[PDB]
Formats: C-alpha cells, structure tokens, sequence
DNA sequence: ACTTTCAGGGTGGTATGGCCGTAGGCGAGCACAAGGCTGACTTTTCCTCCCCTTGTGCTGCCTTCTGGGGGGGGCCCAGCTCCTCCCCATGCCAGGGTCTTTTCCCCCA
DNA sequence: TGGGGGAAAAGACCCTGGCATGGGGAGGAGCTGGGCCCCCCCCAGAAGGCAGCACAAGGGGAGGAAAAGTCAGCCTTGTGCTCGCCTACGGCCATACCACCCTGAAAGT
C-alpha cells in the first residue's frame, strides 16, 4: 500500500547510529536516514526485479538479492553465490 | 598488420547528426575507447545473465536486460528502443 | 544473391558483422544469438550518436567546427545521465 | 546524558541480531517492490538479504557521519553530515 | 590416483578444471592452471578458517560461526583488504 | 546434484583446528568465500588472456591473476603454495 | 596591490578554463621511474605510458582536492587543510 | 635514484588545487599531497608492471597503463583501449 | 548407509604456442641554449582559533498501549523436472565488398 | 601562418551466401514447496510527555600564516644527432590439450 517507510521507526535509526558510534542524533537525522534507506533500497529492487525478470519468474529470489547487490560492489556473503 | 576501429562508423554517425561539424584525431580515439567500453560492459553483463541462467546462448534478450541494468534513466529507455527497432526490422526483411 | 551488408538490412551504420565477430571471439558464451550483434550495434550507435550530438552542441557553443576532447568532456559533465554513465572516466585533455 | 549512549553503543557494537522490525521492513520493501511490478512474490531469504544489506549500509553511512561529525567539532550527527558523507562516497 | 593426490592438495583439481573449461575463460584451460587455482583457493581458505578458529577461541565457543568469520576478517589487515568490500551475513 | 567445496573445506578445518567445528550458516559463508575468489582469479587471468591475444588460461596466468588481486603478504603465500603444488603434480 | 583572493578567484576560473598539465613533465617522468625503479630494475617506459600515468595523477588530484574543498567548507572554513585531505581518503576510501 | 617527489612543486600543487576549486591552500598540504601522489603512483605502477612481466616485456607501454588504471576503476580515455 | 554422476585412464590429432632469425621503430642518452618558471623575502591583512554566554534542543525516565513476533493451519500458485523435436546456431569454403594504410593540400585553429 | 584532417587510390581480409548438421531450449504436462493469507495472543518495544542540562551557535578578540608582489637564478624544453636494443613479424615444428569412449569412486543424498 503506502506509508511504511515509517516502519523504520526512530529507535531503529537510533540502534544503527549507536551501532555505527553515534554519541548523539539530531532531529532531522531519522527523515534524512529513512530517505536515503528507500533510495538505496529503491537501487538494488530495481536491479533484483530486472534480475527476475529476465529469468521469466514472478519471485524475487536471495540470489536475485544477491546479484543486484553484487553489480553495485556489495557483495553479500552467506545466502549463496 | 592492419589495426581496427569503429573510426569510420562514428564519423558516419557524426556526419548524419552534424552535417558539417568535424572531428580531431584525439576525439576519434576517444570515441573508440568509450564505444570499446561500452561494448564490453554489456557483453559481460550478457553473459553473467546468461551464465545465472544457465543459458549457453547470448541473445537479443540478454543483451536488453544487460542494457537496461546498466544504462540510467533515459538513457536505457531509447538504447531499448533503438535494439528493439533494429531487430525487428533486420528479422522483418529476411 | 548479392551481398547485403547486415549493418544495412537492420538499418544500422555500426558494423553488424565486426560486432558478431567480436561477440563470438570476445569467449562470452558458447553460442552467440543472431540478434544480438543486431542489438548490441544499435544500442552503441544510438549512444555515440547522443555523445557526438551533445559534443557537436559544446563545440557550436564555442564558436569551433572540429569537436576535441574538450567537447566530450564537457558534454559528459553536462549531460545528467551521460555524467552518470561515464562517472568513473577520465578524458584525456579533457580538462 | 552520554553515559547510556556510550552503554548502548557498546551493547549494539557487540550484538550481530538485526536492529529494524521484520514485519515493517518487510512491507517497505514489497511497497517499494510495487513500483517496479505489481503482484511480485518474494522468498523470505530475499527479503531478509535486502535487510541485512540495507543494516550493513546503513551502519557504514552512520560511521563517515560521525566521522563528519568529529570533522566539524561536533558529536551531534546532523543532516549535512550525511550528504557530505554520500557526496564524498559518490552516491 | 586423483589428480588432488598427486601434489597433496584438499580442494578438488578435477572440479576446479571442470569449472574453469565450463566457465567462458578462455578456448582452452591448461593442465597446472585447475592445480594451481586449487592451491590457491585452499591456502585462502586455511588462512581465514585459522583465523576464524583463533577467534572462536577467544570467545570460548568450539563453533565457527559467521561473527567470528567477521571478527577475524576485519582484524587481519590483508583480510580486510581483500573482503573490504564485502558483507558479512548476521557477522554483527 | 548441487555441488560446493562444504566437503573439502572441512578436511581444511580438521588441519588447522582439529577440536573446532563449523556452523551450517557459517560453512554457507565459506562457500560463497570461494566462490567469489575462484571468480576473482578466473576472470583476471581470462583478462591476461585476452591482452596477450592467447587462448590459454595457464598456470602463467593464474600466477599473475593472484598477484594483481590479493594483497601484499598474501599474494607472497599464495603464490608460492600454488607453484610447489604445480611442480609436485608435474613430477610424479 | 589586488586584494588576498581576487588573484585566487582568477587562478581558479584560469584553471578550470584550460586543459593542460599542470606539473611539468621532466619531474613526473624522474618520479615515475623512481617508483618503478623498486619494482623492478632496468625499466623502459613508453612516453604514452608516462603521459597516460600524469593525466590519470592530475585528474585523481582534481578529484581529491575537490572533495578536499567539501570537507574543508564542512568545518566552516575557506582553508583547505591535511585534515581536511585525510577526511575525504577515509569518506572514500582510501584511509579506512 | 634520488628525491624526486620534490619535484612536484608547490606552484604544481597550487594549481591543481585551483582546478579543484581550492580558494585557499594551508602550508602543510604540499608535503601530504606529494605522499598521496606517490601512493596512487605505486600502486598503479606496480599494476602496470605486473603487466609488463607477464607480458614477457621489458618496456612499459600506455596499454599496460590503461588496464591498470581499468583495474582500479579509473578508465582513462585517448591512450588506447 | 547408497548411489549416481563425474573424475580419471587410454588413444588419436591438430592447432596453439615455443624457438630462432631478422630488421626497424623508438627509447635511452648527450649537448645547447633561454626564458619561462620557480625559489626566497617582505607586508599585511584577513582568516582561524580560543573564550564566553545562552537558549535551545537532545536525552533520560515513566507510563500506556499497540503492533510485531511466534506458532497453527490451508491452499493453491508458481518453481522445478522430464520428454519431444525442431529450429536456430555452428563449422567450412568461395568470392567479392568493405575497411585499412599511404599522399596530399587547403581550411580551421 | 601552419599543420593536420577529409578525400582518393590500392589492396587484403573477412563477411556473407550456401550447404550440411548436432543440440539447446520452447513447449506441454506433472508435481509439490513454500509464499501468501487468516487467526490468536501477549508482552516488548514504540510513542508521548516532562524535566533538566549540556552542547551548538553566535559574537568578540588576537595572532599568525597564506597571498600578493618582486627579483634573481635555474633547469625544463624544444631541437638536433646517435646508437643500439627491444619488439614485432615470419617461418617451422613439437607436444598439450581437446574430443571421445569406458570404468570405478566419491560426495551428495
């Protein structure tokens, strides 16, 4: 539907700056993170989808996941390869 | 020894955009560099699809999807239309 | 029958040929389609063509008639989606 | 005010679990789907691949943002922080 | 004999030829070249594999597990290097 | 049918940490670790190849494939285990 | 007597108007084999190849020194400085 | 055979840093640019030369520059390729 | 534990690649200015760094409630597998059409 | 005013047409693995609010360290000449790898 990039909750953020090093966070911090999480995750979709897509399949599959994030210089180690 | 390039199909293309503009040397080797680039970015992107696909075969089908992981935006959308043309029309003539 | 330049039945200036040759020798795959060399052509034609159109427009700027490295180097940072493809590149006199 | 953020950087620098929700980072991920095909299934190793990949991101971003932030005299991560962080990584 | 017990090598040289004529290399693969790789591949993998059991050591577990492949990787310098650009599933 | 180096990487482990075992998720991450090098090293010695226009991928080739990849002190080891491997195999 | 930075502004636009080197050629070339001198002895080297090397060297200093400006206007200040270098390395990374 | 890194000179370095858009210039960039330049300068030498033997070669050539700065992602145009 | 694919032995054949010969392009080396560039000095002035203050926003803690996580079950749709075959790609040879190398001279830099 | 690029000529090489042919994948069935959906529940964490405090930002001062100008020297560079060394092509031949048929074993179940 719409609105769920909302789901990445303030204390989320908060984890992964402390995570990170993070001492202290602005405000603004939580918009500007979930923004750029949606682009990233906006990025290796599109590649996962057209990964999918030219195999003529309807899943989106782990090494579907695994190829788009490959071809942006990510390498995932652990769910195959 | 005879050395290839793509010199003489680009200045085509660069008399058919720019009936008058020429071109130096340097640009001309340029040009070859980045169409040698190109080339090999989507051919190898072609065949890791292939290989992900356990396909032996690189076809118009690879080479689109290469296109369109590789070109941004725009830019993806008319090189996809431009493939698409061009083999339809080499198919549609024998 | 005469010999008819596949480049031109597919209405392409690119060399069909060269480029199936090269798509065959370059050990991408076991079997290369027959329109791939078709597609792959196209796609370079069309992108060298949009580079030297945006090359011809830089130089027009500059009062020129013969486009130089200058030219390509500023018609990639010029062009969004150009920048974007070639965003890793180095041009030589480019400046 | 520090003493518990020190203590909870030192509890989620040491943990590996995963620190967004599942159920809404799995919603996120089929609406951001959605745009680029309707009706897509998803495995459930998909999904929980985007996710670690998107933590790993996210993490890395947070560490040149404090890195930004120490630069400026500062511990408070702020908005410029993370744009400079991206212009210099090239995003 | 197989070709592994040949020159006492643990990875497998016919698999590693197989994958190498199979793969979209080259015309041809020679006949040290899937030995070598093998080699290669089993130094690589000692290397992190005692690394990761030096770890697991530290943290008084006797299971290899995906932190203490991470905690050696980032430790050791040319680790890093080499997998600098690599995620690590659930390695914390 | 689904191959993967799970049993070679194992006879590694027993070498180097006799008493240490190895998780299932952590033994996925070793082979995705191999994967990947045996990619590396493929593809850059397919590149040698190709420069020098020879249709052979020798162990000439995968010598200088490991160099041009893996860093400093690594490069130093894994090249030297993979030519005593190379002459142990060619002699008997 | 022009003011300190009007000369700075002009170097600036001069320098991104042109396309030539901006370090002389007879020093990169002494340096180039230098380094290569340690990898190995007796090394001949292509005047492309020297060329090639410069330009690909002034082009990764452009880069750096841009980034280098970024960081340095970060921190409220005109100057750019080695901290402000040592910053845009690890934000890229090339300092970890 | 000698100090040749003093040979990019301050002038040298200045102007690079105006193509760059630097206004001002602190006293102690020079010397830390110089080690930045030899740094990449080393490692793309040792590409190059890597090359160089493999090819059994005794003279460095631009082609063997281009893939090393290839190799790097640093493509460089007008030198071949 | 059983087993089924796949690595290894054996034999032929040739095409890739090593060896030797050879000849030229070009990389190293040495003069020779000379003048444009660089190095050192001086003024100063404007930028950077330190200090002080303030108010503003960040954090810590309490309480409530909500929604995410953990099962339990269904089902049905999509991914994987097997058998046909046929149409597409490959291999080889002839012949010509296109693309490469050499000369120049006049228009753009 | 000069130098290099756009046109022209010879050739050589590889692209296309033609023929024979094995195999890859497109398609039609089947089967079932798990992805989606609903349900219950419950309690752990998200949200909101309040106190307070410490941290970022703005203003002011000082000093110090780049910038800009100047002058003298030096060493880069363009030209010219020589040498000889390395690299690229040619000719030839050995043997290394591929291709294929059988068998047993090992690794995935």
């Amino acid at each position: 539907l719409r609105d769920n990039i909302q789901g990445i909750t303030k204390p989320a953020i908060r984890r992964l700056a402390r995570r990170g090093g993070v001492k202290r966070i602005s405000g603004l911090i939580y918009e500007e993170t979930r923004g750029v999480l949606k682009v990233f995750l906006e990025n290796v979709i599109r590649d996962a989808v057209t990964y999918t897509e030219h195999a003529k399949r309807k899943t989106v599959t782990a090494m579907d996941v695994v190829y788009a994030l490959k071809r942006q210089g990510r390498t995932l180690y652990g769910f195959g390869g | 020894s005879r050395k290839e390039s793509y010199s003489v199909y680009v200045y085509k293309v660069l008399k058919q955009v720019h009936p008058d503009t020429g071109i130096s040397s340097k640009a001309m080797g340029i040009m070859n560099s980045f169409v040698n680039d190109i080339f090999e970015r989507i051919a190898g992107e072609a065949s890791r699809l292939a290989h992900y696909n356990k396909r032996s075969t690189i076809t118009s089908r690879e080479i689109q999807t290469a296109v369109r992981l590789l070109l941004p935006g725009e830019l993806a959308k008319h090189a996809v239309s431009e493939g698409t043309k061009a083999v339809t029309k080499y198919t549609s003539s024998k | 029958a005469k010999a008819k330049s596949r480049s031109s039945r597919a209405g392409l200036q690119f060399p069909v040929g060269r480029v199936h040759r090269l798509l065959r020798k370059g050990n991408y795959a076991e079997r290369v389609g027959a329109g791939a060399p078709v597609y792959m052509a196209a796609v370079l034609e069309y992108l060298t063509a949009e580079i030297l159109e945006l090359a011809g427009n830089a130089a027009r700027d500059n009062k020129k008639t013969r486009i130089i490295p200058r030219h390509l180097q500023l018609a990639i940072r010029n062009d969004e989606e150009l920048n974007k493809l070639l965003g890793k590149v180095t041009i030589a006199q480019g400046g | 005010p520090g003493t518990v953020a020190l203590r909870e950087i030192r509890r989620y620098q040491k943990s590996t679990e995963l620190l967004i929700r599942k159920l809404p980072f799995q919603r996120l991920v089929r609406e951001i789907a959605q745009d680029f095909k309707t009706d897509l299934r998803f495995q459930s190793s998909a999904v929980m691949a985007l996710q670690e990949a998107s933590e790993a991101y996210l993490v890395g971003l947070f560490e040149d943002t404090n890195l930004c932030a120490i630069h400026a005299k500062r511990v408070t991560i702020m908005p410029k922080d993370i744009q400079l962080a991206r212009r210099i990584r090239g995003e």
